[PDB]
């Protein structure tokens, strides 16, 4: 519903979504928060990188899951 | 250094094609053994003359220098040849680096001798150093 | 001699050869030496002592 | 070696940093539990980099939180290809029954576990002796296994040696003193070793200890080797080095004098000639 | 008791992170305090790759103008493995977060490459406290001293030498990307107490110290230092007609190192050569 994404340094951002929202929507929300392009940014939950095609059905938290943001260069 | 007194037996089990001559009166067997002797002698010598190199490896002077220069230019052997005085210089130590390694060997002898004292008399050794500093 | 040094396209360039190969032999021969004898070089290069100095 | 245990200096620093971080975090010193890994070659220990393995220390009992260690196993396997679990470390004095219980828990994971007990509260000169590991004594009835201390070695690589030297006192107390204290300590320990060897020689001469024909022969060889490099080429090289350092000092005393003269003329130009 | 570097104060860290004092002034960070464990693990990983290149993250905090580093963990490598291993920072129980990344230059000096400066620009842009460490394994092994590489970069579109040993190849990359980053003064901190007590294992060596073979181990380092000092002094002279103070300091340190080596050699000669004459 309303999740928090933390960077490596520890900066926390609180972004609000809906259960049917996509991971591209997550990246766009982070873009509107700071300005990170979606292709230069990686999202991790439970130590596993999210795939870019699944609509957060197994990421059901209902209580603001903590996401991990990792900056990466374009295309590696 | 392998002499001729321990090579006659080895020629017995050699295959017949391995006893061929290299158009110089020397078989294949006693061609890689003079190269081996030359490389091994580079570790026991800092510099050797042509005459004494041939008095130890046979083949006195015609090909003793030729083999020495042939091993070099190929990376097989380190050294340089001064043809005017007929001396092959193998490898020399720069004094100061030798001083450090000789000091290290001296300190290692102290440590090794220390273990021997403790092994023989563990009771006498233990009480020794504690009162020594105080 | 009648198969190599016949046409002018190879005879003219035979002078450039027999000198490059001699140069390569000379370079390798003097590699492990700090002081070498010029007459000693001449016997290996199969040329005159004066020609060794010019080379 | 008789027992083939080789500890690395990085492990000791790891345990010290762990203990200090926990002590600062929780205010008071607290017992910590770890996990030593390394390379085993049949009869070799060779401990290396250790990781946290926090587990639990609840009340008086240690719970089996080794699932976290299981997750850490594949993590450390990604950066350490040739490294495997060997044992665990702790902070305290003599072994305790709680240590026995934790060791029993650890033997479930591995067949040959060690037990390091780095003591941070020690106030005696020689270093706390690392690991008290055991082959486990079995008697009729209860196992009641104890720990049979065996010796350890401090084998270290070149990078570890350079790092340890950098952390140690090397270059308010001036650089001359810091550079000279290291030499003073090294010469002091060498002098102690030589003095104890001389004491053994004197004891053998008087008759306190039995006459060992080989120790005195080695001592005679050591005495004969004492004048190291006394050649004329060594003296020439040493004097060349001394002259080079003297010139390098002259070039730089000149620089300092030039700097001070520049400061003096800067102060002089604003005091007498006001232009 | 000093210490006080530990005991991570969460409230102060959040306050200093929310204040963001380095946004106003670009030259805020000037001092980098690497820990003993940080150096040990960094150098071990750097040498555990030989001529190959290694890279990992380094954890720490920020206090005023200084950046303190308490720990550092290696990485498996660009693929998913590195990103999966990054979760270690928040998986373990540790309050130090992450402060930067370290990466080795095996034989290519200590400078920052173009890709390196671009990654540092990105990291600083979206993760405000970040520093890059560019230590060199081959140089510390050969010369016996550790060379540091704290090389925080400048922001994009902003305008405002030491280890110049790269002979031919990569010196071109050095020249183009030279004003895009500024070095940080590295000042090591020892926690004292436990680690100061346990540093007696260095005294256990006692043989590499007694036979150090200095003044030839790092002869190339001293020649490079003198080569840098030459145009440092030329720049001081050109400005004069305070760079002169910096040149004098560099000359003093180089001369002090040379005299320390000579003192060690003299002590060794008195200890060993002047016995049984
Ligand atoms: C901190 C890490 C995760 N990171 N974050 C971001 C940023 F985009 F977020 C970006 C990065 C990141 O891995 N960068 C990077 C870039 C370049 C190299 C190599 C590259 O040029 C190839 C030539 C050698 C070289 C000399 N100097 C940097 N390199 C490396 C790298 C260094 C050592 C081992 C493996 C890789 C890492
Ligand atoms: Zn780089």
């Amino acid at each position: 519903m309303l999740i928090k994404v933390k960077t490596l340094t520890g900066k926390e951002i609180e972004i609000d979504i809906e259960p049917t929202d996509k991971v591209e929507r997550i990246k766009e929300r982070v873009e509107e928060k700071e300005g990170i392009p979606p292709q230069q940014q990686r999202l991790i939950y439970s130590g596993k990188q999210m795939n870019d095609e699944k609509t957060a059905a197994d990421y059901k938290i209902l209580g603001g899951s903590v996401l991990h943001l990792v900056l990466a260069l374009r295309g590696g | 250094i392998i002499r001729g007194n321990q090579l006659q037996e080895f020629a017995a089990m050699l295959m017949p094609h391995q006893k061929a001559t290299t158009a110089d009166g020397s078989s294949i067997l006693d061609r890689a053994v003079i190269e081996h002797n030359l490389l091994s002698a580079s570790k026991l010598y800092n510099n050797i003359t042509f005459e004494e190199l041939g008095a130890l490896l046979e083949i006195p002077a015609a090909k003793a220098e030729k083999i020495a220069s042939q091993m070099i230019t190929e990376g097989r052997m380190n050294g340089f040849i001064d043809q005017i005085d007929g001396i092959v210089h193998f490898e020399t130590r720069e004094a100061l680096p030798t001083w450090d390694k000789q000091i290290q060997s001296l300190c290692f002898q102290v440590n090794n001798l220390l273990e021997k004292i403790s092994q023989t008399a563990p009771e006498w050794t233990a009480q020794a150093m504690e009162a020594q500093m105080a | 001699h009648s198969n190599i040094m016949d046409d002018p396209f190879i005879r003219e360039h035979i002078e450039e050869l027999l000198r490059n190969i001699r140069t390569q032999v000379l370079i390798k021969l003097i590699k492990p030496y700090t002081r070498i004898h010029i007459p000693f070089i001449s016997k290996e290069l199969n040329i005159d002592v004066a020609d060794v100095e010019s080379l | 070696g008789s027992v083939s245990v080789a500890l690395h200096p990085l492990v000791i620093l790891n345990i010290s940093d762990h203990w200090i971080r926990m002590r600062s975090q929780e205010g008071r010193p607290v017992q910590v539990i770890g996990a030593l890994i390394g390379k085993q070659e049949g009869r070799n220990i060779e401990v290396m980099n250790s990781f946290e393995l926090l587990s639990h220390t609840v009340e008086e009992k240690i719970i089996i939180d080794k699932e976290y260690y299981y997750t850490k196993e594949e993590q450390f396997k990604q950066v350490f290809k040739e490294l495997e679990f060997l044992g665990w470390y702790t902070t305290g004095g003599p072994p305790d029954p709680s240590d026995i219980h934790v060791h029993k828990q650890v033997c479930e994971i591995i067949e040959s576990p060690l037990f390091l007990k780095l003591n941070p509260m020690t106030k005696h000169t020689d270093l706390p002796v690392s690991v008290f590991e055991s082959v486990i004594d079995i008697i009729n009835g209860e196992a009641t296994m104890l720990f049979a201390e065996l010796t350890y070695t401090l084998a270290t690589e070149e990078a570890e040696r350079i790092g340890v030297d950098h952390v140690a006192r090397m270059t308010e107390n001036s650089t001359v003193a810091e550079h000279l204290i290291a030499q003073h300590s090294a010469i002091k320990m060498l002098h102690s070793r030589v003095k104890l060897i001389l004491e053994y020689v004197k004891a053998s001469e008087a008759g306190e200890v039995p006459f060992n024909h080989e120790i005195l022969r080695e001592a005679y060889a050591l005495c004969h080797c004492l004048p190291v490099l006394s050649t004329d080429k060594f003296k020439t090289d040493f004097y060349d080095q001394c002259n080079d350092v003297g010139l390098m000092a002259y070039l730089g005393t000149i620089t300092k004098t030039c700097n001070t003269m520049n400061q003096f003329v800067n102060k002089f130009n604003v005091l007498y000639d006001r232009q | 008791s000093i210490d006080e570097i530990y005991k991570y104060d969460k409230k102060q860290q959040q306050e200093i992170l929310a204040a963001k004092p380095w946004t106003k002034d670009h030259h805020y960070f000037k001092y980098c305090k690497i820990s003993a464990l940080a150096l040990l693990k960094m150098v071990m990983h750097a040498r555990s790759g030989g001529n190959l290149e290694v890279m990992g993250l380094m954890l720490g905090k920020v206090d005023g103008e200084t950046m303190i580093i308490m720990d550092s963990f290696a990485l498996p490598v660009a693929y998913e493995y590195m990103a999966a291993y990054i979760e270690n920072a928040k998986q373990v129980g540790r309050l130090e977060n992450a402060i930067g990344w370290y990466h080795s230059h095996p034989g290519y000096g200590c400078w920052l490459s173009g890709i390196d400066v671009s990654t540092q620009m990105l990291n600083q842009q979206f993760q405000e406290p970040f520093v890059a460490v560019v230590i060199d394994p081959t140089r510390t092994i050969s010369a016996g001293k550790v060379n540091l590489g704290a090389f925080r970069t400048y922001p994009k579109g902003y305008k405002p030498s030491e280890y110049q040993t790269i002979p031919l190849n990569k010196i071109e990359d050095f020249g183009v990307h030279c004003k895009q980053y500024y070095a940080l003064e590295v000042s090591y901190f020892k926690s004292s107490l436990d680690r100061k007590l346990l540093e007696l294992l260095w005294n256990k060596y006692w043989v590499n110290t007694l036979s150090s073979s200095s003044l030839l181990t790092n002869a190339d380092y001293t020649t490079g230092q003198v080569f840098d000092l030459s145009e440092k002094l030329e720049q001081s002279e050109a400005q004069l007609g305070d760079k002169l103070a910096k040149a004098t300091r560099d000359s003093c340190k180089t001369t002090i190192e040379a005299i320390h080596g000579l003192m060690s050699q003299v002590i060794k000669d008195k200890l060993f050569n002047q016995i049984n004459i």
